[PDB]
RNA sequence: UGCCUGGUGUCUUGGGUGU
């Protein structure tokens, strides 16, 4: 049941490398992660 | 909230070509060039370099909107010359000018160091 | 105040959070950009879209 | 702990309390209130003692 | 002791200058929330008629 | 609140000149002469040091919330 | 954390704990009781940790 | 054909005169130096403890604006172009700050000299905060009183001033041409006489004033440009000029490659 | 289980959701929660 | 038409940047002799009609902790009110709803960092909390300025 | 195989914003 929901995550690739966030939506292969650094939420693939 | 990311001014998406060329059929031997993720820095340089070539009869550019980082350039040469060759000659000539400028500045700086 | 205060425009999606107008239409709306706000209403049918594009444009 | 036990512990530590800026300010305010009460009662003897105590406690930096 | 206390507190809290059960026909807006947006706004609010 | 790191208009670093500015003013130098001695030529930079109000000295007077 | 409890007097009674002899070989002592001593406030852990409880 | 003549030279500013170049080339060079020369600046702040009176993001914004030495930033890679998971030593520089006030009286100032470089690229002269001298304390970051502590870990990345103004190496580039207005590129507002109501340019002595009987020359173009480049200390003035030229060359070469590969 | 800080003497302690809301040593009625242990990161912009 | 152009680089360097604070209040109400509200992290099992936000940022006592980034509709105060139980005691293994959610969500359009959480008692001796949220507002297209 | 939630007072009053 999407075990990574509401868990702290870090981005390792792309334009947001090394930013801490929290996973909000876990439909599939496209995770919505809110960023702690600015006040916004972005989509991101699971591999990232 | 709706503010775009600042890196979108210069970071090119994979599906977006850096340089799209389409002919302008209203007048002979004319092309329209669309530069992506560029601004007045490259555009004005290219325009004022090309304006001095005897075989270039029309050159202009415009930035449609300040909130989007791209510009479109219109070039139109004589019958003998293909416009893309003129654009390449302009790029190479400006590169040589910058190279000799750098060399001379280095010489002067070493002299006055 | 008058019927030129409601007119139908064509949408263009843009960044940032403000409605943007060509400055020639600021006269019929009696609007300037010192803090004014304006209302946008979306038609929800083909008939209503045709009415807006053919009458209030 | 209960409320009464908390009050007892607080009173015990207040007895142990050598000094604390918040508590010193509270004590000085209470002394000023007592001094105005004595002034309104025209008690020229108590007011002298309260003034001496206030002078001793004060002189902050 | 509740009479005076509640009357004063109600009139100062709501701004209706009168008894609670006579809220209508009473002068309203006498008491207002202090404006603390900036120092000048507070100073202006404290000297308003 | 505290002296800005960079001048807003141009971007010169003025955040390292607050202490020197106060030292110069202490010695009796005038404000214009003090700003000139720090090599602040453009008036865009001069307004940054000239019109700065130091509020952190008032926030620091409150007792810290932790210990 | 617990010396000011009213029951702490009986709690500490009979307990075995490591003690600094000072005169240092740590040794164990048996609590025969406790006695509050007024005017003997001492730093317990920090400067603010004033304590009047004493262990016999 | 182009010529360069240096008037004054320093570590932080150079005043030079360009000649035999188009106005567009000089302006493009000025724009490139202002907003397209890569430098190194703090881009992520991890706040492990902050009990000061300043907000966390207040201090983060202040830290981002501190100039760092960016001499060897060419060897460094962009964060988005590094295949390493998380950040490695080849695409980031880690600095750490730890400040505390001891005693129950006085105020402690936190300066940029307290920023200590922990990790970075091997043997590359990057990351150290810029200091005017060996005894310069640097930029004032914060102030502390008793029992207030600041403990942070900052990561510096490579970027350009287009993305954020903190990566700009230059402060203000003075730019000027035609002091005597022989080209009539500007029309002078006046009340009585335009000649005595307008201050002379600082380079007015470098060009001969027009003769009283001289006619207007419609064949002339701006030919000599006077420009002063001031830096924030992250890069020397000569480095800024040379790297602006190199960046412009790289941009033009990229355009040329795109054209040649289009066919 | 969760730390707290007094509003006057800045003394750290803890509560068990059943103690009265009070500082153990000075009896103040106003207490504050302590900062989270999670990582806090900012973009420095 | 009364607009103005602002320098983006000056905005980047801190021109006209400001700080925004908003506080939320909540308290435990007393409805009877032994009907009280409780500050707690409600569970999907023992409570009914929960808010659509997320409760994962709450601590054990039902209050968020300072330093935590919050977004719109997140729950910053967890409160439940008792409800008379139904006949679910028939065959439910203690998993029957006895409490109703009365939590306080963050405003939908706002987000920021939890700055300071205050816990105390009201005049009546019940619990009483105040949560202050902090965010930074940078000038952008549409912000109003004046001389 | 352990499996995901949309449901938000009312009435007064005050202070504001654009014409
Ligand atoms: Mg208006
Ligand atoms: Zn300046
Ligand atoms: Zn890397
Ligand atoms: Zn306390």
């Amino acid at each position: 049941r999407d075990p990574t929901l509401n868990k702290t995550v870090k981005i390792r690739q792309g334009g947001y490398k090394g930013k801490i966030g929290i996973v909000k939506e876990a439909n599939g292969d496209r995770f919505r992660v809110e960023l702690h650094n600015p006040n916004k939420t972005i989509p991101i693939p699971c591999s990232f | 909230m709706n503010a775009p990311d600042r890196f979108e001014l210069f970071i090119l998406p994979d599906d977006v070509p850096k340089l799209k060329i389409t002919p302008d059929s209203r007048v002979p031997n004319c092309i329209i060039i669309k530069f992506e993720r560029e601004d007045h820095t490259l555009a004005n340089l290219l325009r004022e370099e090309l304006a001095l070539y005897p075989d270039v009869t029309f050159v202009a550019y415009k930035v449609e909107h300040p909130l989007f980082a791209n510009f479109v350039m219109r070039l139109q040469t004589e019958e003998g010359t293909r416009p893309k060759q003129a654009l390449e000659r302009a790029c190479a000539s400006i590169i040589n000018k910058l190279k000799t400028l750098d060399h001379k500045f280095n010489e002067e700086w070493n002299i006055k160091n | 105040l008058h019927k030129m205060s409601m007119m139908a425009h064509r949408v263009k999606v843009m960044p940032y959070s403000t409605f943007r107008l060509n400055l020639s239409v600021t006269s019929p709306y009696n609007a300037d950009f010192d803090g004014d706000e304006m209302n946008l209403h979306v038609p929800q049918s083909e008939e209503t879209r045709a009415e807006l594009s053919q009458l209030c444009a | 702990l209960s409320n009464d036990e908390v009050n007892s512990i607080v009173k015990m530590k207040q007895s142990l309390s050598s000094n604390t800026g918040f508590n010193t300010v509270l004590k000085k305010a209470q002394l000023q209130e007592e001094l105005e009460e004595a002034r309104d009662a025209h008690d020229h003897e108590r007011v002298a003692r309260i003034e001496a105590e206030l002078k001793s406690i004060g002189a902050e930096s | 002791s509740t009479t005076i206390t509640s009357g004063l507190k109600y009139s100062l809290a709501t701004g209706n200058w009168g008894e609670q059960k006579k809220a209508m026909s009473s002068r309203a807006g006498v008491s207002q929330v202090l404006n603390r947006y900036t120092y000048s706004s507070t100073l202006s609010h404290l000297r308003r008629t | 609140m505290i002296i800005p790191v960079r001048c807003f208009s141009c971007g010169k670093v003025v955040g390292d000149k607050w202490d020197a500015y106060l030292r110069l003013l202490e010695e009796g130098k005038q404000e214009g002469d003090a700003l000139d001695e720090l090599k602040l030529k453009r008036y865009c930079c001069r307004r940054m040091v000239l019109t700065h109000v130091d509020l952190i000295e008032k926030f620091l007077r409150y007792n810290p919330l932790e210990k | 954390k617990y010396w000011y409890y009213p029951e702490f007097d009986d709690v500490v009674k009979g307990m075995y704990l490591r003690l600094n002899t000072g005169s240092s070989p740590y040794k164990v002592v048996e609590v025969l009781g406790s006695q509050r001593i007024k005017g003997s406030a001492y730093g317990l852990n920090s400067k603010e940790n004033n304590c009047d409880m004493y262990l016999k | 054909e182009p010529k360069v003549n240096i008037i004054n030279a320093q570590d932080d500013e150079v005043e030079l005169m360009l000649s035999d170049v188009n106005l567009s080339l000089a302006n493009s060079l000025r724009r490139t130096m202002l907003a397209e020369v890569p430098t190194l600046a703090i881009d992520l702040v991890e706040i492990k403890m902050n009990t000061s009176v300043l907000a966390d993001e207040f201090i983060s914004h202040r830290l981002g604006l501190i100039p760092l030495v960016s001499e060897d930033v060419e060897e460094m890679k962009y964060s988005r172009d590094c295949t390493c998971e998380d950040y490695c030593d080849e695409c980031s520089v880690v600095l750490e700050l730890s400040a505390r006030h001891e005693g129950e009286e006085g105020t402690t100032d936190v300066y940029s000299s307290s920023l200590i470089k922990v990790s970075g690229p091997g043997n590359l002269n990057v990351g150290e905060p810029v200091r005017r001298d060996d005894y310069d304390q640097g930029i004032l970051l914060c102030k502390l009183r008793n029992h207030q502590e600041l403990n942070i870990r900052c990561i510096a990345k490579k970027g350009i001033a287009k993305e954020h103004a903190k990566w700009s190496p230059c402060s203000a580039i003075a730019f000027e041409y035609d002091p005597h207005n022989k080209l009539k590129h500007t029309d002078f507002w006046f009340e009585v006489d335009a000649k005595k109501e307008w201050p002379d340019s600082k380079y007015a002595t470098w060009e001969e004033p027009p003769k009283p009987g001289e006619v207007f020359d419609y064949k002339a173009k701006p030919n000599r440009f006077y420009m002063t480049v001031e830096t924030t200390g992250s890069l020397k003035a000569n480095q800024v000029f040379s790297r602006g030229i190199k960046t412009l060359q790289e941009k033009l070469a990229n355009v040329l490659f795109e054209l040649e590969n289009s066919r | 289980g969760v730390k707290y800080t007094c509003g006057a003497c800045a003394h750290n302690f803890s509560l068990n959701k059943s103690d009265p809301v009070r500082c153990k040593e000075c009896g103040h009625r106003v207490i504050y929660k302590a900062r989270t242990k999670r990582m806090i990161q900012f973009d420095a912009r | 038409e009364d607009s103005m152009i602002m320098n983006q680089s000056s905005i980047d360097r801190g021109l006209f940047r400001s700080l925004f604070f908003r506080s939320y209040m909540d308290q435990e109400k007393r409805f009877g002799i032994s009907i009280v509200e409780e500050f707690e992290k409600p569970t999907r099992a023992t409570t009914l009609r929960l808010k659509h936000g997320t409760y994962e940022k709450l601590d054990e006592d039902g209050l968020i902790a300072p330093g935590v980034r919050v977004s719109g509709d997140d729950i910053i105060i967890g409160k439940t009110t008792p409800i008379p139980p139904d006949t679910e005691e028939l065959g439910q293994r203690t998993k029957y709803h006895t409490k109703r959610d009365a939590s306080t969500p963050l405003r939908s359009t706002e987000n920021g960092i939890v700055d300071q959480v205050l816990l105390t008692t009201n005049q009546e001796g019940l619990k009483f909390v105040k949560v202050r949220m902090r965010t930074t507002k940078v000038p952008q297209i549409g912000d109003k300025f004046a001389s």
